[PDB]
């Protein structure tokens, strides 16, 4: 009730600006949907900790350690060894320091299917590429053969930072790349 | 028709709380339209605000039957069992059981059709903060302007009860709002949407300079209660009524306030470009309608907004768009 | 025990105090000072606090498709469509429904499947998660995203999440593999 009444002043002062809120109960999440000015096509968001909470567990019991695997995926982490960590240990703790990242595509992916633009990326840049956001607009997780990358699109990728997912924004024409030693890619493509 | 025993509203015989009672199958069926729609935020155990008062100035015996505003109460059920004793002899009232910011009550109730909501909170008005007081308050007015009937939104009109002042701030989009301002100052009282109790505590003065002044007052706002009445409720009965004699009928014919538009019929002549003055002579001197002041559209081109203009003077200029607040005998 | 089976059965527990992680098993070499994300229970995912979601504000800030994202997946498909159904006050309205609708069952979901047998089990057999990744990529359309191990190799059912291995990270025929799949 007091973040609700918070995002009514904060709306009231002012209608266009972006509010991300954290709200603890779900059902407290209609009153601000039917607040006059909320609108999620701006961007004003209601983060629930009760939706999202319960629907990481519910994805453990659909696939086992799931909600551990998304939820290291969305908080910024990096790698660090130590000599007292066991061997199973520094395999989780390497995968802890990866998060999801937004990139522009470059041009040498323009009409590749998307199978062919993961294949790519992961293969030759080291990246993994989840989804495509479409062109209104509409986000594709894993879309079929049946899906070609436009100019200028939107990737969604898993890396161990975003320095590390420039690549394939900055992924050269196949000439100034066939070697391979990816910490080579640099905006130099041309 | 029947009315109480001093003959100044209308009456029912006594009748259990669940002839009254409807489901929204019921409230959607039935085919309100200009009705009252009071919103009422109340827990079982909260205090009593005496709904008998917002209810019997709507059943004024001033008025004919067919003309009375039919009323929905959408609130608690078990607080409304609570106050039933005291609404169950006004006609042409019934009761939605649930919160009032559920969309689907709001619809099952016509709030798009009504002639007025009426936003009021039975909670105690002193819980937490006071930013979290009038939260349903706030919520139910916003919820309801936040609306579309297409199957009209901001065009509904609301009253709301503030039990902070400060809070009228929140009611509206563009009002240029300020912490500093007193509440009659602001666009949603200005407008006649908000109301709060700090605007009537100057009626202590008034009734020790003029006692007769309050009674003016009084005989309007409560649509027309006296000593005999508040003594007859007073002697705990509940309020007493039947068929009555012409000569206590005779109290029908009194004064009522009421709000007429310039926009067509007979006064249409001074809303193109007449003046205030104008138009009071000739209403006083062909219908004894006496005029006190205007209810004009704030802005003039693209909102439904309104706001009150009490006692202009002679010489000022009125619009078609506007709607006049007149004293009035028939 | 269930022999007329005892740890083999699979929990995850809601903790209201990230610190109470430590008592959730045995010979997990418990710390105070460990975050959450680091002890045991958490990386085997038998465990699961809030105080790992408090990130997703900067997320929703950095990349707002981002979130939609994760959404998308989490709450198995979620809409504001659905969402405005349900701020409307009626509840969840529902029926038979249209073939134009029914085309949104055709949508990606989140599956967990093992490399001990069917035709992945290639890679099970002393390969590489690199191989695996291309290989069911290109034959299934299935994108691998990471690995769920047991922990120790020879007694324990325990197993730990890998988001992501290298490409030349060497599988176990005991391996299960996270993926986004389409049908
Ligand atoms: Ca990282
Ligand atoms: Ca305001
Ligand atoms: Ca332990």
């Amino acid at each position: 009730a007091a973040n609700i009444m918070r995002v009514i002043s904060i709306k009231n002062y002012h209608s266009d600006i972006k509010v991300i809120v954290q709200l603890l109960q779900y059902h407290n999440k209609a009153y601000l949907l039917n607040i006059p000015s909320w609108d999620w096509k701006r961007g004003d968001d209601a983060v629930c900790v009760a939706e999202l909470k319960l629907g990481f567990i519910a994805q453990s019991c659909l696939a086992p350690g799931f909600s551990t695997l998304m939820a290291n995926l969305f908080t910024m982490r990096s790698y660090k060894p130590t000599p007292e960590m066991s061997q199973w240990q520094t395999d989780y703790m390497r995968g802890t320091g990866m998060e999801m990242y937004t990139e522009y595509l470059s041009s040498a992916f323009n009409a590749l299917t998307f199978p062919e633009a993961a294949e790519l990326c992961f293969s030759k840049l080291k990246l993994l590429l989840l989804a495509i956001e479409v062109r209104e607009s509409t986000l594709a997780i894993n879309p079929g053969p049946k899906v070609k990358i436009e100019n200028a699109t939107q990737g969604f990728f898993i890396a161990e930072s975003a320095e590390e997912v420039k690549r394939a924004f900055y992924y050269c024409k196949n000439c100034h790349a066939n070697v391979s030693d990816v910490r080579q890619i640099k905006k130099c493509k041309c | 028709r029947k009315f109480d025993s001093t003959g100044m509203f209308h009456w029912c015989p006594d009748r259990p709380l669940n002839d009254c009672l409807q489901d929204r199958s019921q409230a959607s069926a039935s085919g309100l339209r200009n009705h009252v729609v009071v919103c009422l935020f109340a827990d079982a155990a909260s205090p009593l605000i005496g709904l008998r008062n917002l209810v019997m100035p709507l059943r004024a015996s001033n008025f004919h039957y067919h003309e009375l505003k039919p009323t929905i109460i959408v609130g608690n059920l078990d607080y409304l069992h609570r106050e039933w004793k005291t609404l169950q002899n006004f006609p042409k009232l019934s009761i939605l059981p649930g919160s009032p910011l559920n969309r689907a009550n709001l619809r099952a109730v016509n709030i798009n059709l009504c002639d007025m909501c009426v936003i009021v909170s039975a909670k105690d008005r002193n819980m937490e903060d006071p930013n979290l007081v009038d939260k349903e308050a706030i919520l139910c007015s916003l919820n309801i302007k936040a609306m579309t009937f297409d199957d009209a939104g901001a065009n509904v009109p609301l009253i709301t009860e503030l039990a902070n002042d400060s809070n009228v701030q929140f009611l509206d989009q563009d009002d240029d709002d300020d912490p500093d301002t007193e509440l009659y100052m602001t666009q949603p009282f200005a407008c006649g949407t908000a109301f709060a109790v700090s605007v009537l505590d100057s009626l202590m003065s008034t009734s020790y300079f003029n006692d007769n002044a309050l009674t003016l007052i009084r005989t309007l706002i409560t649509g027309g209660a006296t000593p005999e009445l508040e003594q007859i409720l007073a002697e705990g009965a509940g309020m007493r009524g039947g068929y009555c004699s012409p000569a206590v009928l005779a109290n029908r014919d009194r004064c009522r306030v009421a709000q007429i538009s310039l926009f067509d019929g007979p006064l249409a002549q001074f809303g193109q470009g007449g003046h205030y003055g104008e138009l009071f002579v000739y209403a006083l001197r062909h219908f004894g309608i006496l005029c006190i002041g205007l209810y004009r559209f704030r802005d003039t081109n693209p909102s439904s907004k309104r706001y009150v203009i009490t006692n202009p003077p002679e010489d000022f200029p009125l619009l078609p768009t506007d709607q006049v607040y007149v004293l009035t005998y028939k």
